[PDB]
């Protein structure tokens, strides 16, 4: 029990790290949020 | 949270992140 | 026998009377394109007729 | 000039309409429009008293009805999305 708790307790705080310098992690999320914007800015512009 | 960056709107999700 | 030089960057000129902010606007306008040879003169024992071709640049530097 | 009323207008040719407000932020001297990411004409800097006006949109927002069914009453709520209570 013990030893797992740590390989469990470890393993959580990597994944801090595993996100706090790395921003491209959330590159889905990230991705879904650009096509959407991606979107709105091509429909403005076809106003001019 | 910090990770994600003429009639057009945003409709407020009905949620919100207090309540997700 | 005017010896050039590399014009690096120069020559960028607001093409309008638009401020902007923090935006990259993308324009398609006469300009000196970047890295070209610039002819190169002097005041020596140096202003012939030049063509205008497009449209000049110019420059100088001086005390 | 009238700030703060929606109002159409017309600077040096430029036209547009909005709302005309006082703002902070600073041209070059040259520079006299501003503009946005999207293209749309934003800052003015105002042509005889110099200063840098702003614009803005106007309200526009939907109306919506918010209602129990009319099997049950007629009597209904409405949502003007998005707009500070004013206007109305
Ligand atoms: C089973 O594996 C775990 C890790 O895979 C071992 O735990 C590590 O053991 C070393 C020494 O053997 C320690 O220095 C590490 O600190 C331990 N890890 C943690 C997170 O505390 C474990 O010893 C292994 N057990 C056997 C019998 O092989
Ligand atoms: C610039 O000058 C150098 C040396 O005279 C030459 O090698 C190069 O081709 C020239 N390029 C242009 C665009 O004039
Ligand atoms: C809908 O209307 C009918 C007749 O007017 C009524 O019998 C029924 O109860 C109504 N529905 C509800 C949910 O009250
Ligand atoms: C509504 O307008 C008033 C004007 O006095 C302003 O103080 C307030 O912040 C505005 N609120 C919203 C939600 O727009």
């Amino acid at each position: 029990q013990k030893l797992i708790a740590n390989q469990f307790n470890s393993a959580i705080g990597k994944i801090q790290d595993s996100l706090s310098s790395t921003a491209s992690a959330l590159g889905k999320l990230q991705d879904v949020v650009n096509q959407n914007a991606q979107a709105l800015n091509t429909l403005v512009k076809q106003l001019s | 949270f910090n990770k994600v960056t003429n009639g057009l709107t945003v409709l407020p999700p009905l949620l919100t992140d207090e309540m997700i | 026998p005017p010896a050039y030089t590399n014009s690096f960057t120069r020559g960028v000129y607001y093409p309008d009377k638009v401020f902007r902010s923090s935006v990259l606007h993308s324009t398609q306008d006469l300009f000196l394109p970047f890295f070209s040879n610039v002819t190169w003169f002097h005041a020596i024992h140096d202003n012939p007729v030049l063509p205008f071709n497009d449209g000049v640049y110019f420059a100088s530097t001086e005390k | 000039l009238v700030k703060n009323k929606c109002v159409n207008f017309n600077f040096n040719g430029l036209t547009g309409t909005g709302v005309l407000t006082e703002s902070n932020k600073k041209f070059l001297p040259f520079q006299q429009f501003g503009r946005d990411i999207a293209d749309t004409t934003d800052a003015v800097r105002d042509p005889q008293t110099l200063e840098i006006l702003d614009i803005t949109p106007c309200s526009f927002g939907g109306v919506s009805v918010i209602t129990p069914g009319t099997n049950t009453s007629n009597q209904v709520a409405v949502l003007y999305q998005d707009v500070n209570c004013t206007e109305v």
